[PDB]
This record gives structure tokens, C-alpha cells and sequence, in this order.
């Protein structure tokens, strides 16, 4: 559930 | 056609923007034709220490290889967002073509990193043989080869990456992940995918006969090895204590089949 890190990697991209 | 022949063109461009290594140069590499100077073997624990450019050996190479499982998922998810309609979709959606697409194409890019005896590592910097990936303890030294069984099936199919490009992007866009929500959306753009890659097969590749199909058999052949590799992490959760999950992983294999 909820999926943190995916829903941010859809909206900020990466890392450097 | 040029809405297809133009669509091919942005998938391949992206594809190189996200992935750091492509086939042709891990082709280069592999083939002994690169002048890039020629990568570290590893073939045992003594020449795993050398190849360096904290706690067990089989957990060592398990953790590793989740550095770059993490990193791979951040290169598949920058690229899926350059997909036509991607981002257009509901947002539960696109996290569940992730979620489940996400393996189907690491294995399926793996394999341009495989021969039948071994795997480029470190972006080409390495190469692990895979009789020693085959060397390590419990669940760990079985993780690799039903890769290198499917590698050798696929690489035989002698895809660029040109073709490659849009496969992946077919991958992603499945209408029959479980718990989607709107799965015309995502249908009607692997309609469009696969009229794409059904006229690039056709043109780079003229002479191999029935491509297209074989190359949507292989769909059957990545499923079940997605299948196999989760039935392993199981054994894992018993059979391993101590053993640091990464978060983007745990989400990944929280409730998947
Ligand atoms: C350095 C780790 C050696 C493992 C094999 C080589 C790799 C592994 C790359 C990505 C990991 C592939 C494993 C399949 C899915 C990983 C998810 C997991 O950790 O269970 N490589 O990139 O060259």
C-alpha cells in the first residue's frame, strides 16, 4: 500500500 | 507510419538517456571488440575482494546486486514517464505498471549484459562467470541462472537497441496487471506500441521471419521467471535473519502474486 518512494520517483524524478 | 517510424525514434532516444549501458556496448565488451580496456573477472571469493575499485559472502553479492536493482527501477521509472500517455494515466495505475512491469524488464535488459558463461557488472567495468554466481550457499547461488537459461534464448532473437526500446515499453504498458484501475487507457497505448514495433522488426530486421510473434512468446518465458524469483525472496523470509530489505524493493514485493 501507499507506495512512497514510487509515487517520488514518478514526481521528482531520480537522485543525482 | 511517420507517427510509428517517429514514436520508435523518441522510445530509442529515451532508451539511451536512461540506460547508461546499451547493448551495443555491452556487445563490444562482451565480443572482445571494444579498446575500452577489458573488465575484472570475478570467478571466485579472492578475485571478488581484488575486484574493488561487512558480513557474508552470498548476502554480500545479494546486497550489492540491490544497490543497482534500486538503481535500475529509478532508470525504468524515468523512462517509462517518457512513454506517450504514461503520465496522462490515472496516478494508481501508473504505480501498479511499475510495480509489476518493473522485473519483466530488468530481466529482458540483463540478458544484453549475459553470455552463457557470464554477466557484465559495474556498467561494463566487470565481468562475474556465472558458474560462481552458481557457487554460493541456500537460495542465493540459484537466483542467477534461470536469467542466464532465458538470456541465452532471448539473445539468440539478436534484438538492438532499436527494438529493445519499444519491447520494454509494451512490457510496461500491460492492461492485465492485477488491480487496475482503467485499463482501456493503457491498452489503446500498447496497441500503438505494438504497431511500432511490428513495423521496426519488419524493416531492422527483414529476413527473421515471424520475429514479431517469437518476441511476444518470449512474454510467457519472462512471466514465468518474475514467478520463480518471488518463490525464492519467500525462502529468504524464513530461512535468512538478519537480511536488509531496501524500501523500494519492500513496496515492490509487498503483495505481488
Ligand atoms: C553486482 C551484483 C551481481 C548480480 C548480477 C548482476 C547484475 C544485477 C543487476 C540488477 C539485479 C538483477 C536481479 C533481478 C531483480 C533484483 C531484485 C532483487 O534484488 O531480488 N548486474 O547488474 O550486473
Amino acid at each position: 500500500e501507499r507506495h512512497k518512494i514510487l509515487h517520488r520517483l514518478l514526481q521528482e524524478g531520480s537522485p543525482s | 507510419s511517420a507517427d510509428l517510424r517517429a514514436l520508435a525514434k523518441h522510445l530509442y532516444d529515451s532508451y539511451i538517456k536512461s540506460f547508461p549501458l546499451t547493448k551495443a556496448k555491452a556487445r563490444a565488451i562482451l565480443t572482445g571488440k571494444t579498446t575500452d580496456k577489458s573488465p575484472f573477472v570475478i570467478y571466485d571469493m579472492n578475485s571478488l575482494m581484488m575486484g574493488e575499485d561487512s558480513k557474508e559472502v552470498a548476502i554480500r553479492i545479494f546486497q550489492g546486486c540491490q544497490f543497482r536493482s534500486v538503481e535500475a527501477v529509478q532508470e525504468i521509472t524515468e523512462y517509462a514517464k517518457s512513454i506517450p500517455g504514461f503520465v496522462n494515466l490515472d496516478l494508481n495505475d501508473q504505480v501498479t505498471l511499475l510495480k509489476y512491469g518493473v522485473h519483466e524488464i530488468i530481466y529482458t535488459m540483463l540478458a544484453s549484459l549475459m553470455n552463457k558463461d557470464g554477466v557484465l557488472i559495474s556498467e561494463g567495468q566487470g565481468f562475474m562467470t556465472r558458474e560462481f554466481l552458481k557457487s554460493l550457499r541456500k537460495p542465493f547461488g540459484d537466483f542467477m541462472e534461470p536469467k542466464f537459461e532465458f538470456a541465452v534464448k532471448f539473445n539468440a532473437l539478436e534484438l538492438d537497441d532499436s527494438d529493445l526500446a519499444i519491447f520494454i515499453a509494451v512490457i510496461i504498458l500491460s492492461g492485465d496487471r492485477p488491480g487496475l484501475l482503467n485499463v482501456k487507457p493503457i491498452e489503446d497505448i500498447q496497441d500503438n506500441l505494438l504497431q511500432a514495433l511490428e513495423l521496426q522488426l519488419k524493416l531492422n530486421h527483414p529476413e527473421s521471419s515471424q520475429l514479431f510473434a517469437k518476441l511476444l512468446q518470449k512474454m510467457t518465458d519472462l512471466r514465468q521467471i518474475v514467478t520463480e524469483h518471488v518463490q525464492l525472496l519467500q525462502v529468504i523470509k524464513k530461512t535468512e535473519t538478519d537480511m536488509s530489505l531496501h524500501p523500494l524493493l519492500q513496496e515492490i514485493y509487498k503483495d505481488l502474486y
